[PDB]
């Protein structure tokens, strides 16, 4: 109970067997695998009370499990399909409902890896009119053209991550909503004082961590192989 | 047989007002009950639980919940809503002597108290070479909400609240953009009901 899960992030094509591994150190009899989906909470897949004991939860179809050791509980997607895209949590419990959750596995299942694509990222500089009207300055970051929807956006000011003054949309939008494999876009705002924007020594960077293909994955297109990578855009402060 | 019900996927509270998140259960025998929070980007954290001891259960950060058998309820409350309370909250219950089952979750949205609104639509330019721009609708109060675009080539985000700690200042905004030649920030938000005094610079 340092409960640990691997992997943390994974993208897979449909029709592949995928394994997620849960390990604990306290040796509790009881271990669980749940999936979390928006609007549905955490739904139980399978659970185990000992190496000889496996029990179905509400959504066991399409999954299997094995309890390899007191310490280990493995979850398999037997033949991955897109509706198995989810955040997966393992948990342990003591005999009095004391639960410990792992930190989660974000898994995305896509039909076709050829559609994977890293974002283009652009920073848009504050409006002079905002500056004059409010003595504040809002930068906008726009990440566009990415697939799948499996990114993390952050802002970096003079080389250090910032959380203050930031708002990032909670979900990307579909650029072509009628399409099952539409690419996505995401915006974020960083607002600072006008005087801080007006200092030409200050450096502002929007960073997008993209999760995509691995070194293992085949790539047959002329375009860049869309590997897991960071894409950033930047702006310097400006007196004029 | 046994379930747990949370009322509303998304709920609002005014900054400073009483927080109330409702949970009801269907077990005949009283169960153990749990409230978990999931702050943006993170896993689950236990706030409090009812484990057949006290019926008024106190938790971390001023949270409390009262177990009421006669109304099969365990509502979570906090006396004052703070911007940091924005998160998703899950009620859960013991089941079958062997597991915890979770409710569907409720996301709490905190409406900032905007005492001096200054609604405006600004045009921002790409820091790189560009006839590329976006439009920023900002500084409106709680009574404004943003509608989706009616043009499939104009993208509009939900409103988002930012908390500038440097100036102890919160503000709402939405972003709009398009690749179209005839896209102007004066028209970007025409499908939204915007304040009559919205500022449209030059």
């Amino acid at each position: 109970a340092d409960v640990t899960q691997t992997p943390r992030n994974r993208i897979t094509k449909t029709g592949k067997r995928i394994m997620l591994e849960c390990s604990q150190t306290k040796g509790h009899d009881r271990m669980y695998w749940y999936r979390q989906d928006p609007g549905l909470g955490l739904r139980l897949i399978y659970y185990s009370f000992d190496v000889k004991d496996i029990n179905k939860g509400e959504i066991s179809d399409g999954y299997s499990v094995s309890r390899q050791a007191q310490a280990k509980f493995s979850l398999s997607l037997e033949s991955a399909i897109p509706n198995q895209t989810a955040l997966y949590f393992c948990a342990t419990s003591d005999e009095s409902y004391g639960y410990t959750f792992g930190s989660g596995t974000r898994l995305t299942v896509v039909e076709d890896l050829n559609k994977v694509s890293p974002p283009e990222v652009a920073v848009f500089e504050p409006s002079e009119a905002e500056i004059s009207h409010t003595q504040k300055a809002t930068l906008v970051c726009l990440a566009t053209g990415f697939y799948p929807d499996h990114v993390e956006l952050s802002w970096w000011v003079n080389g250090k991550e910032v959380h203050s003054g930031v708002c990032t949309d909670p979900q990307p939008l579909k650029e072509q909503p009628a399409l099952n494999d539409s690419r996505y876009s995401l915006s974020s705002r960083l607002r600072v004082s006008a005087t801080f924007w007006q200092n030409p020594r200050n450096h502002f960077r929007c960073q997008v961590q993209f999760y995509g293909l691995s070194e293992n994955d085949e790539w047959t297109q002329d375009r860049a192989k869309p590997v897991t990578q960071i894409v950033s855009a930047e702006a310097w402060g400006r007196a004029d | 047989a046994q379930s747990v019900t949370q009322l509303g996927s998304h709920v609002s509270v005014s900054e400073g007002a009483l927080v109330l998140l409702r949970c009801n259960y269907s077990s005949s025998v009283p169960p153990y009950l749990f409230w978990y929070v999931q702050y943006p980007n993170q896993g689950l954290q236990l706030l409090l639980k009812y484990t057949s001891a006290a019926t008024l259960v106190k938790g971390i950060n001023g949270f409390e919940a009262e177990f009421k058998k006669s109304e099969t309820s365990f509502h979570l409350t906090k006396p004052s809503a703070h911007m940091s309370d924005a998160a998703e909250y899950f009620c859960a219950v013991s089941e079958q002597d062997d597991k915890i089952i979770f409710g569907k979750g409720t996301r709490l949205h905190i409406l900032p108290n905007i005492q001096n609104p200054d609604p405006a639509v600004y045009q921002l330019r790409d820091s790189k070479s560009s006839d590329k721009s976006v439009c920023l609708f900002t500084d409106f109060d709680s009574q404004t909400n943003v509608s989706q675009s009616k043009d499939s080539d104009v993208y509009i985000t939900d409103k988002c609240v930012l908390d500038m700690r440097s100036m102890d200042f919160k503000s709402n905004s939405a972003v709009a953009w398009s690749n179209k030649s005839d896209f102007a920030c004066a028209n970007a938000f025409n499908n939204s009901i915007i304040p009559e005094d919205t500022f449209f610079p030059s």
